[PDB]
DNA sequence: TATAATGGGAGCTGTCACGGATGCAGG
DNA sequence: CCTGCATCCGTGAGTCGAG
């Protein structure tokens, strides 16, 4: 169903505070950002989809996904905070792509 | 909506027959029961702040700024005065009639009571909630959950 | 890189006869 | 539920030459 204004506000609220989180997190623990961003994707996602990223410096298995999320989880209340935040962003991300999905098909019909 | 809780300390002089004897009133408890229409008057000079609930008011009264008094008004009796009114002392403030008692908002949680001639004079410590209400446009949020309590200074919205 | 925009569009129409599978009403 | 008949779908439909 297509988004109220509130809910499309909501969203990308939740997204931008989500990456902020993000880079909070890698300010944090001290990982790479892409690392993390790719590890809350992995978890919001499903264990359906891991797979190799070109941008990533490692490859990331669900063994590594389950080591970074360990290393995540095991942080100080207030830090484990933004973790919490980061994935509902992600989850916020996903169900903000499919809501828009029909502007794309009225786009691409006059091309 | 914001209901915030206000603890204050007012008076309140009634007969002394007609008055039910207790340490503390629940809201909606029974004050007293009058066999007549009883005035009750000011005790002090000065300009009346009339500051009117749901059911109930709050007489204050004060020269220049400073309150010189704090008048509680329950339920059944009707305010014989406006707002920002010149009132002396003996001049009826109200009117109770009948039977009358707390508000259902407001509750007294200690009463301190004076014998004097054929009249009590209560001093009540009066416990209640004014709301108020804020309008959220949707590009605004709610960072409070239900029945949560906050302090000043703390972010709702 | 920023008004807002939120489900497509053409269709091809006059053959004929078969094997195999698939399905439905009937014994 | 097993058999039989109705129906759908896919598969074929001469040779060489010239254009």
């Amino acid at each position: 169903p297509l988004l109220t204004l509130e809910e499309e506000v909501e969203l990308a609220r939740k997204v931008e505070e989500g990456m902020e989180a993000i880079k909070k997190l890698s300010e944090i623990t001290g990982l790479d950002p892409d690392l993390i961003r790719e590890v809350v994707r992995a978890k919001i996602l499903g264990s359906a989809r891991v797979r190799h990223i070109p941008g990533l410096k490692e490859t990331l298995d669900p063994k590594t996904v389950e080591e970074i999320d360990q290393k995540l989880k095991s942080l100080p209340k207030e830090h484990k905070r933004y973790l919490h935040i980061a994935r509902e962003g992600e989850a916020a991300r996903q169900h903000l792509i499919e809501a828009n999905l029909r502007l794309v098909v009225s786009i691409a019909k006059k091309y | 909506r914001v209901e915030y809780v206000k603890k204050e300390r007012a008076g309140l002089r009634l007969p002394l027959a007609a008055w039910v004897e207790k340490e503390a009133y629940k809201p909606g408890e029974i004050l007293a029961e009058l066999p007549e229409p009883y005035l009750f008057r000011a005790e002090e000079e000065g300009v009346v702040e009339l500051k009117e609930l749901e059911e109930g008011a709050f007489l204050v009264l004060r020269r220049e700024d400073e309150p010189v008094a704090t008048y509680f008004l329950p339920v059944g009796m009707t305010p014989l005065v406006v707002h920002g009114e010149i009132v002396e002392k003996g001049q009826p403030l109200a009117e109770a009639k009948g039977l009358l008692r707390m508000p259902r908002q407001v509750r007294a949680a200690q009463v301190e009571a004076e014998e004097e001639g054929e009249t009590v004079y209560l001093t009540l410590f009066l416990e209640w909630t004014e709301p108020k209400d804020y309008r959220v446009q949707p590009h605004m949020n709610v960072v409070v959950p239900e029945g949560a309590r906050v302090e000043a200074g703390d972010k709702i919205v």
